[PDB]
């Protein structure tokens, strides 16, 4: 199981960045996958869970939108109407992949996302 | 190696529920309606269900769901709560103790019940003494009281709890049978129990529907369910009640045991536990109001046979499910196949909560020590055979007066003081909001405001006040006319504490290994494993008023 999360970099305020997190090992279209981010504490940010259905922090929601692709076993991560709170190294992990799975809880290296 | 999951939802909500709707609400539950005049014990039974055991069971689900861990090591978030994962899993311990020893009860009578003439029907038996008699054709003289108290307890041979004799060598082959079963049910892991509760877990309710719908066409039905549906208001005033109310809901929902938490610690992370709960909670209350039902039912037509009151015919302990319904059905046309269901059935509620009560053990233990977590085989052997080998004193003669003592002790006031600080130590020092904000990460939604305040302030409030009152309000234990030594009294009690101190004894030992300044050692104890490098930069928010002012 490897998460390998791409797309980070430095936007401006109000901008927008795609992340994706292209999921080894594991079907993502099963797994709890989550995103998670450190400006301070790693705080969940996004997650879209082994039945499709997508909820986001308080802190981000109706600004980014967490998607999958089953094709290329990636999700990805819309985050729209960024501000310099954003900045952070953003994480993807994947708590499971359903049940009948184990509880892998992998955490990828980390994504820089930079908001001026 | 990453933890495993359930196989599916349905092996999961199974366990849940098998472990939920357990014998308490057959043997401990009617018994309780009757011991508290009715329809009395329903109210501080259903308010102490709304108010704390339905919340305490969502927290539960949730703290093992999120942390993914046994109730020992599920106190990481806070540190200095371990002796709270500690407490249950050796209350979980003392319970297995003698609900196998139910179990294997539940067994030999249904071993008993391969015959067409029930040997609780008649006297004349190796077990009756001279004075059976059969009052349909005092109580304690009938054949089937006198079946269970002589041929199968073998009370008659032991005085008392200081002359309790040897084991019973047909029970004793029984409990084996039923340690045999929970290890090979649990030697394997979850996924093994998971599978197999889908028969236990399910039988019982068609028993227990026939039951009933059989029940309230028998003679006499009819005063046995006024009795149950009546409500003596002028019981509330005593503490009995309450106490008896939130002990059995507490025992009976199975929060406090740890098992919760093992069983959501094998969930995916997106599982709804909230409607997990709900749905056992009102599952393991349905079903003791419908056995309540039963049992008052079977009351009065035994009332209406022997032309005697309800009241001379309840009888203390297991006395309503191995002496009533026993005559009862024997009393009935095709009796062999009534004491059949009935015994499997008994046998179905009780194996899957005996499996549920050693899985909190089991993975409790394991996640704290991986050693065992590598030598699952081993580990669980161990747990049987050490539940076996001191539920060998309730098979002894005078065992019913050490189940008497352990019943009355291991998860009395002991798990209304554990839930309480697992209440205390989620919602206060770990943080409710924190809590809400773990369980909207699995879920997406935060929990009401209902349950926020049940778990931060009224169930612990009322958790509190149980657990004072039963402290005061304690009285002598007692079996039918037999009064215990006020020794066995401490012992009792001293089993109680046994588990209750587990908590200050480990805060005192964490303080102690802990290194640094007070305000270290306590912050450290009362941070999350995973952020203790804030100790170092001082940003503990349980050092801050907001934290405690979160509603
Ligand atoms: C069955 C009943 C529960 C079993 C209790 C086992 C506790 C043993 C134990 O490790 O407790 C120590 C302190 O406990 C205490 O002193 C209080 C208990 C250290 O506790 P720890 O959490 O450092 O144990 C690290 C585990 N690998
Ligand atoms: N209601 C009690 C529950 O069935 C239970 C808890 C812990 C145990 O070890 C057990 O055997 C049963
Ligand atoms: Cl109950
Ligand atoms: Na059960
Ligand atoms: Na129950």
């Amino acid at each position: 199981v490897q998460l390998v999360e791409s797309g980070g970099g430095l936007v401006q305020a109000g901008g927008s960045l795609r992340l994706s997190c292209a999921a080894s090992g594991f079907p993502v279209y099963q797994a709890n996958m989550y995103w998670y981010r450190q400006a301070k504490e790693r705080e969940w940010v996004a997650a879209i869970q082994s039945e499709g259905r997508t909820i986001y922090a308080d802190s981000v929601k109706g600004r980014f939108t967490i998607s999958r692709d089953n094709s290329k076993n990636t999700v990805y991560l819309q985050m729209n109407s960024l501000k310099p709170e954003d900045t952070a190294v953003y994480y993807c992990n994947v708590k499971d992949a359903g049940w009948a799975s184990y509880q892998y809880d992998y955490w990828g290296q980390g994504t820089q996302v930079t908001v001026s | 190696q990453p933890r495993e999951t359930w196989g599916k939802k349905i092996d999961f909500l199974l366990s849940v529920v098998g472990f939920a709707v357990d014998l308490a609400n057959v043997w401990r539950f009617p018994y309780l309606c009757y011991k508290n005049g009715g329809g009395a014990f329903l109210i501080p039974y259903t308010l102490f269900l709304i108010i704390a055991g339905m919340p305490l069971f969502y927290m539960e689900l949730a703290l093992g769901q999120y942390n993914r861990e046994g109730a020992a090591t599920v106190w990481k978030i806070c540190p200095f709560f371990k002796g709270v994962g500690y407490a249950v899993i050796l209350i979980a311990l003392y319970v297995g103790f003698y609900y196998n020893v139910i179990i294997a009860w539940s067994l030999y009578y249904l071993f008993s019940s391969f015959t067409l003439n029930l040997p609780w029907t008649d006297c004349g038996h190796t077990w009756n003494s001279p004075n059976c008699t059969d009052p349909k054709l005092k109580y304690k003289f009938t054949p089937a009281a006198e079946f269970y108290e002589r041929g199968v307890l073998h009370l008659h041979e032991s005085s008392g709890i200081h002359d309790i004799g040897l084991p019973q060598w047909q029970l004793l082959l029984c409990l084996m049978v039923v340690v045999i079963v929970l290890y090979f049910s649990l030697w394997k892991g979850v996924k093994t129990s998971g599978k197999v509760v889908w028969i236990t877990a399910t039988l019982p309710y068609f028993v227990l529907f026939v039951l009933l719908v059989h029940g309230v066409t028998l003679p006499g039905a009819s005063n046995g369910i006024n009795a149950y549906l009546h409500i003596d208001f002028y019981r509330l005033k005593e503490a009995t009640v309450w106490i008896d109310a939130a002990t059995q809901i507490f025992f009976s929902l199975g929060a406090g045991f740890g098992v919760l938490i093992a069983f959501a610690s094998y969930n995916k992370f997106d599982n709804n536990c909230y409607r997990d709960a709900l749905l056992t909670s009102s599952i393991n209350c349905i079903t003791s109001f419908v056995s309540g039902f039963a049992i008052f039912s079977i009351l009065g037509y035994m009332a209406h046979e022997h032309k005697v009151n309800i009241e001379d015919v309840a009888t203390e302990g297991a006395g309503l499910v191995f002496i009533l319904y026993p005559e009862a059905i024997s009393t009935l046309s095709g009796s062999t196949f009534w004491a059949v269901v009935f015994f499997v059935m008994l046998l179905a509620l009780g194996l899957d909560s005996s499996m549920g009560g050693m899985e909190a053990v089991i993975t409790g233990l394991a996640d704290d020590f991986q050693v065992l977590k590598r030598h699952r085989k081993l580990f669980t052997f161990g747990v049987t055979f050490s539940t076996f080998l001191l539920a060998l004193f309730c098979i002894t003669k005078g065992g019913i007066y050490v189940l008497t003592l352990l019943d009355t002790f291991a998860a009395g006031t002991s798990i209304l003081f554990a839930v309480l600080m697992e209440a205390i130590g989620v919602s206060w020092f770990y943080g409710v909001d924190r809590f809400s904000n773990d369980i909207q990460q699995m879920m997406g939604f935060r929990p009401g405001l209902y349950w926020r305040l049940c778990w931060k302030f009224v169930s612990p409030a009322f958790l509190l006040f149980v657990v004072v009152v039963s402290i005061i309000n304690f009285k002598p234990l007692t079996y039918d006319d037999y009064i215990f030594p006020p020794w066995a009294n401490w012992v009792g009690w001293g089993i109680a504490l046994s588990s209750m101190v587990l908590v200050p004894i480990y805060v005192i030992y964490k303080f102690l290994s802990t290194q640094g300044s007070l305000w270290e050692r306590l912050a450290y104890g009362i941070t999350p494993e995973n952020e203790h490098h804030l100790v170092a930069q001082r940003d503990i928010r349980q050092f801050q008023l907001q934290h405690w002012l979160a509603i």
